């Protein structure tokens, strides 16, 4: 049936290129042989068998087969190399990973600059964005690695969220120890720079803030290449961390180590001042200092910027592909 | 969609292990062993209770689709536990399992990993997740009984007896392959019923709806007692085949 | 890692921008030309312009303004780069001894903001008080010109206007107030604000706004008597100050778009108007004194001149002396005369400055038999069109070859004694339901000519609606003789078909040397084309003749020729045709993971492709098979512009942000996976835009060898007709001359205190990287131009390595003659 995941080989796909690099190994896009459509495969290697099956990929398989949305990526199957070893010591065939083919990441629309978009086009990405977070979320799992790189968009408007490599389920009710630091730099949480160690669902709403800012932009709002650099970033734009507005930042481990030059004000809505109203308040709530005040995906869905965004009529996203020639 | 992971009672006649001569005693002995081999081993490392139940659903499932003398069980369920550890995020060391095996295993038993335990463990990864279909996202009784006793609201003492009594039940219900015949939603009820029955308690005064007999019907919709009775006689069985009586 | 040199041959040519005053003494009448990074100080004279200075920026000149403060005798220079570095500038004369004083400077990039559609725009106010910038979408920057800001600190007005086409400052009034055109919803509107220093905000502006012209695109500040504002737009010129408002919509400016403005009559009783073809218009502001003896304007006049340049630039002069300066063709000093010559026209041209314009395609023959080999280029735009023969001999020697129409590319064929061209002019949708074209050029002035007849398309079945006056594209292909670069044969391709990709080849068993044009059909609908040819020409006894053709389903963007066989890429396919013995391609192998293969390039059976965003790869014909496979991919996000092979294991890339890059295969292969990525390890801001790369030289070497430290040539093109080199070095040469830029950057002063470092780092938008890889030729080749302290300051200390003596000092007199040798590779 459908459901015999393991034993259909990867001959029944004709490869067509390598579309990334992957933690547990190289992405390919390969066109199935049956019925034509394009499909993208992560190529998981138990060779090395350092610690056998990648967890990373267990990770994604387990989560990704309970997890259905419109705004989430489809695993369709996973197949294997080949069968002819027919010893399993000897067998030392790689796993495949289907995926649906989606045509665009949201980083190398921004990178080449091509693409212009426009509050509406920006208002149906996110709304797509948090509707997926929201199913995440209330099904109490945690993304931990929001990167404009993991967000995949199709030519037609569609947008999905893709590497649940470091994704876990949350309890708010037992406190559990967690990695000290899980997001990208650039969208990573002040807390987690300060190293809560437990962390919230609200890690993955300031990294979806972080891009809603360079939407407008088109250009990341914290980049730094230390902890410390970025923490003072984030201050300039945010206002430093102080127990006047994060009651509990006394609590993280390198609060009194990583002071920023100043006690910063917050001066968010000054340098977004050419943001729409509506965009703005959002992003004020997003980029909260204290993970406890800072907005939930629900929230963002019911503000009035995504609120009344129909979904039905999208706008697809222009991305040019004449006279740039 | 996703993939059927339950049998009758009467297709266990026919698994693997039955057509290649084993007998129903047997094979319900290996089945046990290696259930308690799991919970043991991993009991010894600090596993959480979940992550001994995915390791034993696994190695129930595995041998409804391979023979006990083509794969050995203290292998299989050692591989299982180290799986289960990797999909409930509890992970250990393959080293370390075989370290805690071997200690709990006399030297007979720990010749099924032949002259290298680590390897024979690893190989049979690619087989175990082939074979259990690559579901790895297993619900358990637990979670359920927890579910199910917080929607109950009277004596305080009556009830945590009520679900520790049933816990006991849920960890010996592991033991036998009732997780392959049903789902773990009516195993927590099956669990409940029978500690009620024991405790001589009345669990439809504890429900929002005091005067349905059937209580259970509000967690678990088109459950007869045909079947808590079936699950119940099961665990039973095994308090009546071993020294140990009822825990009460 | 990979250790290669970048010089530049020939300086950028492009005028970007032009400004006149009295900088270089209170008394000289200058002007100031920008070329990219480049700024020519001239004095006006009664016969030309005396060139006394010019100076390179590192940076990329935005915004170039003279001012004069109070106190001040004489004009002072304002240049802001395109990575937001800003200085002021002094000229300053000692006898013989010119140099360049930075008065002030910093660098006015925001943390957050929003870079405008319509550029970098910089303004100062009449009065000196305060510098305008606007860089980002909704902000309005300051820097107040106050004798303690030598650092240029600024700040912000938040701007409610987000959409802004174009700001100045205003004459006349009592306040620093700007008046701008901006663009929301409803349209075009001008408005003004007052900027005050004291609060740091705009207060509401002298005057109302008003509704403008859709296509509004210029704002002329007119100084008293008048006062006010005029708006130039494609059909109407308007006047707005207060109450007054006039409106003069002439039928003549409605034909091609105005570009340019400059102001004649310092009152402001006229001003210049230049367009898209090249005319020149004379606006006239009639006045009116009244009673109360206050002077109005009364009306407008637009009169035309002539014709000159398309120009980027307009700069009046003296007398009847005019610069055009033009980035898409020759720039010019033309005079206007009182009097009309006699077939209408009271302009007169004077000389003509060389313009290399847009290199939009380039090759490298060796005409004469010299072993040196000559570049022929294809140059400028429109009427501008041109041919350029470029040969060394100390200068550059250039013959211009006029076309009258846009060339888009170039590739020489031995066997005909002549080259193929590609060209597109622009005709009109005319009365007769066909068009007309709006001056004969090399298309239509061809000795012998053809139209295809291909029925490929003729299925139509499809709508495209024409209204007159719009403008099409007609494509040709030219066959030009090598010797007196007369047009030969003209081959125009069908309606709404544009000619993109050219080679000259035999291939197969075929002794034949063919042209072969891929063409893309496209149609204002179609957002990317799905319809194209393959066309295989022959050029044989002064005429041409179709061989064959192949249909494609979309456009055929790169061709190259590929052992026999012909490599094309049709929009996201790369494809690989054999030539049968029936003459007609067939297809081999195809490959389909790309979005745009827009570049192709080979080397033995390896080819690298160039994408629209997904930068480099590389791919190789297994000729075992039949087929293609992929070696390796640059996973780094670029937007190419042109590629080329370096070496079986280095590739060279440009980017759309004015940088390069060199990508090389891992040649570790430990995994799959390392050999299958390209690690970037060269970056480079070149600061041009990079069309063209071409393996090849100028330099006129035959049976002599002098072994130079560098290896290998490969030249570009830019569109602002920059000429440069890329060349190898070994990881001993690529060390000598990389501690000696660090050395040299201590001691060279830069124009604007613009660090060497920053300039050359890798830009873009979202990334900036430190520089890697590339030495920079040009600061290498200044060591011979710095004064002897400063040459010995530069060796102290200084080791070479990996030598015939490992550790050796360097003395200044042996750098010189380094240098020598490395001047000597162009
Ligand atoms: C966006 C597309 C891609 O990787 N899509 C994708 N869908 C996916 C679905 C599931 C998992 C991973 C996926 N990855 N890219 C990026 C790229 C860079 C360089 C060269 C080719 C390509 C290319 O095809």
């Amino acid at each position: 049936t459908e459901s015999d995941w393991g034993k259909r080989c990867v001959d029944k796909f004709d490869i067509i290129g390598i579309i990334g690099e992957g933690t547990y190994g190289q992405v390919y896009k390969a066109k199935d042989k049956d019925t034509g459509e394009l499909v993208a495969l992560k190529k998981v290697r138990l060779d090395n068998e350092k610690e056998g099956f990648p967890i990373t990929a267990i990770r994604e398989i387990k989560i990704l087969r309970q997890l259905i949305h419109r705004s989430v990526v489809n695993m369709k199957e996973i197949v294997t190399d080949k069968q002819d070893a027919l010893d399993f010591k000897k067998d030392k065939g790689a796993f495949y990973l289907v995926f649906e083919y989606m045509d665009h990441d949201l980083m190398g629309l921004l990178e080449s600059g091509l693409v212009h978009f426009s509050e509406d086009h920006i208002k149906s990405f996110m709304k797509q964005l948090m509707e997926g977070l929201e199913y995440c979320h209330k099904k109490n799992f945690l993304h931990r690695d929001i990167k404009c790189s993991n967000i995949l968009l199709n030519n037609s408007g569609q947008i999905k969220l893709a590497d649940f490599g470091l994704a876990r389920l949350y309890n708010s009710e037992e406190s559990r120890p967690y990695t000290n630091k899980v997001i990208t730099l650039w969208y990573r949480p002040p807390e987690l720079l300060l190293g809560e160690e437990r962390y919230t669902p609200a890690i993955d709403v300031w990294s979806c803030g972080c891009i809603l800012g360079e939407l407008f932009t088109k250009k990341p709002i914290f980049q730094a290449n230390l902890e410390l650099a970025q923490l003072e970033l984030i201050s300039r734009l945010c206002g430093s961390p102080c127990p006047a507005v994060w009651p509990d930042v006394i609590r993280l481990p390198y609060f009194n180590t990583m002071k920023p030059k100043k006690q910063y004000r917050r001066r968010l809505r000054e340098e977004f001042s050419f943001i729409p109203s509506a965009a703005l308040d959002l992003l004020d709530h997003m980029l909260t200092l204290d993970p406890s005040k800072r907005c939930t995906a629900e929230q963002t869905l019911q503000s009035d910027f995504l609120k009344d965004v129909e979904l039905s009529k999208m706008a697809p996203p222009d991305l040019p592909h004449w006279q740039d020639c | 969609t996703k993939p059927c992971w339950y049998w009758d009672k009467k297709d266990l006649a026919h698994t693997p292990s039955q057509l290649e001569g084993l007998d129903p005693a047997t094979e319900a002995r290996y089945r046990r062993e290696g259930a308690r081999f799991i919970f043991d081993v991993g009991t010894r490392l600090g596993l959480h209770y979940d992550t001994l139940a995915t390791g034993i659903i696994y190695f129930h499932r595995f041998y409804m689709f391979h023979s006990f003398k083509q794969f050995p069980r203290y292998v299989t369920g050692a591989c299982c536990l180290f799986l289960a550890g990797k999909v409930e995020e509890t992970p250990k060391k393959c080293k370390d399992i075989i370290k805690t095996a071997r200690s709990l295993l006399n030297d007979v038993q720990f010749g099924q990993f032949g002259d290298d335990p680590k390897e024979e463990v690893m190989v049979l990864e690619r087989i175990l997740l082939q074979t259990i279909k690559f579901d790895l996202q297993v619900e358990h009784p637990y979670q359920f009984l927890l579910k199910y006793a917080k929607q109950l609201k009277g004596d305080k003492n009556k009830i945590q007896k009520l679900v520790q009594m049933a816990w006991t039940f849920v960890n010996d219900s592991l033991c036998t392959t009732l997780s392959l015949q049903w789902e773990p939603e009516i195993i927590a009820v099956a669990v409940m019923y029978l500690a009620g029955r024991l405790c001589k308690f009345e669990i439809q005064e504890w429900t929002s709806k005091p005067m349905y007999r059937r209580w259970w019907e509000q967690f678990v919709q088109d459950v007869p007692v045909d079947v808590l009775e079936d699950i119940c006689h099961q665990i039973l069985d095994l308090y009546s085949q071993g020294k140990q009586q009822m825990p009460h | 890692m990979s250790y290669n040199y970048v010089v530049t041959a020939q300086k950028p040519t492009a005028v970007n921008g032009c400004v006149t005053g009295h900088f270089t003494s209170a008394e000289d009448l200058n002007l100031l030309i920008a070329k990219n990074t480049r700024l020519e100080i001239y004095v006006v004279t009664a016969e030309g312009l005396r060139p006394v200075k010019e100076v390179g920026m590192y940076g990329k000149i935005a915004v170039m303004e003279l001012f004069r403060p109070k106190g001040e005798s004489k004009d002072l220079l304002f240049i802001l780069t395109a990575k937001y570095n800003a200085c002021i500038l002094e000229y300053k004369q000692s006898g013989e001894s010119i140099d360049i004083i930075t008065r002030a400077h910093g660098n006015v990039q925001d943390r957050i903001g929003r870079p405008s559609e319509t550029g970098i725009i910089g303004i100062i106010d009449p009065e000196c008080r305060m510098i305008g910038l606007r860089l980002y979408d909704g902000l309005f920057k300051v820097i107040p010109l106050d004798r303690d800001n030598k650092e240029l600190k600024a700040f912000n007005i938040r701007l409610e206007e987000l959409h802004v086409i174009d700001v100045k400052f205003l004459y006349g009034c009592q306040a620093p107030t700007i008046c701008f055109v901006y663009q929301d919803p409803q349209g075009r509107h001008v408005k003004t604000y007052e900027v005050s220093l004291r609060e740091k905000e705009f207060n509401k502006g002298p005057w109302k706004q008003e509704n403008v012209e859709a296509e509004a695109s210029m704002v002329i500040a007119v100084p008293e008597p008048f006062g006010g504002a005029i708006i130039i737009g494609q059909e109407s010129i308007t006047y707005h100050n207060g109450d007054k408002y006039l409106a003069i919509a002439p039928p003549i400016i409605k034909q091609s778009t105005i570009v340019c403005h400059n102001r004649v009559d310092p009152n402001g009783s006229r001003y210049l108007l230049g367009d898209m073809e090249g005319r020149l218009f004379m606006l006239l502001l009639e006045k009116e004194e009244q009673m109360d003896g206050t002077v109005t304007l009364k009306d407008l006049r637009v009169e035309l001149l002539g014709e000159t340049s398309i120009a980027e630039c307009l700069t009046y002069l003296d007398n009847g002396v005019v610069f055009v300066g033009s980035r898409l063709g020759d720039s010019q000093l033309v005079k206007l005369n009182v009097d009309s010559n006699e077939q209408g026209s009271y302009v007169v041209a004077m000389e003509t400055f060389t313009n290399l314009g847009p290199i939009v395609d380039m090759c490298v023959v060796d005409l004469e038999r010299q072993g040196q080999g000559q570049l022929v280029t294809c140059s400028g735009a429109f009427k501008e069109g041109s041919l350029r023969i470029i040969r060394n001999g100390q200068k550059l020697h250039i013959r211009t070859v006029p076309l009258y129409e846009s060339p888009r590319k170039i590739c020489y064929q031995e066997v005909s004694q002549c080259f193929g061209v590609l060209s597109s002019r622009i005709e009109v949708q005319d009365t007769s339901g066909g068009t007309t074209a709006l001056r004969p050029s090399a298309s239509t002035q061809a000795l012998s000519s053809s139209v295809s007849s291909s029925k490929l398309f003729s299925s139509s079945t499809a709508p495209h609606e024409t209204s007159f006056g719009e403008e099409v594209e007609v494509h040709n292909l030219l066959i030009i003789d090598q010797h007196t670069f007369e047009v030969l044969h003209a081959h125009q391709f069908l309606q709404n078909e544009y000619a993109l990709s050219l080679v000259s080849c035999k291939l197969g068993k075929d002794p034949n040397t063919y042209f072969i044009v891929g063409t893309a059909m496209v149609y204002p609908e179609e957002a990317e084309p799905k319809q194209g040819r393959i066309v295989v020409f022959q050029y044989s006894d002064g005429k041409l003749q179709t061989v064959a053709e192949k249909e494609v389903k979309g456009a055929v963007y790169s061709m190259v020729e590929f052992n026999g066989k012909l490599l094309a890429s049709i929009n996201s396919t790369v494809r690989l045709y054999e030539w049968t013995t029936e003459k007609e391609l067939r297809t081999e192998c195809n490959h389909y993971n790309n979005i745009m293969a827009l570049y192709l390039k080979t080397k033995g059976d390896f080819i690298l492709v160039g994408d629209l965003m997904r930068s480099v790869l590389l791919l190789a014909y297994k000729p075992m098979e039949g087929n293609f496979e992929e070696i390796a991919r640059d996973f780094n996000p670029n937007w190419m512009s042109a590629v080329e092979i370096l070496d079986d294991d280095n590739f060279l890339g440009a980017e759309n942000a004015f940088n390069l890059f060199v990508c090389q295969k891992d040649s570790a292969a430990t995994t799959d996976e390392e050999r299958q990525h390209l690690q970037e390890v060269g970056l480079f801001h070149l600061g041009e835009f990079v069309n063209v790369f071409c393996h090849g030289s100028l330099v006129m070497q035959n049976l002599g060898e002098t072994s130079t430290p560098t290896q290998g040539s490969v030249l570009f093109g830019t569109v602002n007709g920059m000429i440069g080199l890329v060349t190898s070095l070994s990881e001993s040469w690529y060390n000598l001359l990389l501690d000696m830029q660090n050395r040299l950057n201590k001691v060279i002063k830069s124009v604007g205190k613009i660090e060497h470092s920053f300039w050359r780092s890798f830009h873009t938008e979202r990334k900036t990287e430190p520089a890697t890889g590339f030495i920079d030729g040009d600061l290498i080749e200044s060591f011979l131009d710095i004064s002897r302290p400063k040459m010995q300051e530069v060796v102290a200390n200084l080791q070479y390595d990996d030598g015939s003596g490992m550790k050796r000092e360097a003395t200044a007199d042996d750098l010189i003659k380094v240098v020598e040798e490395l001047t000597r590779i162009h």
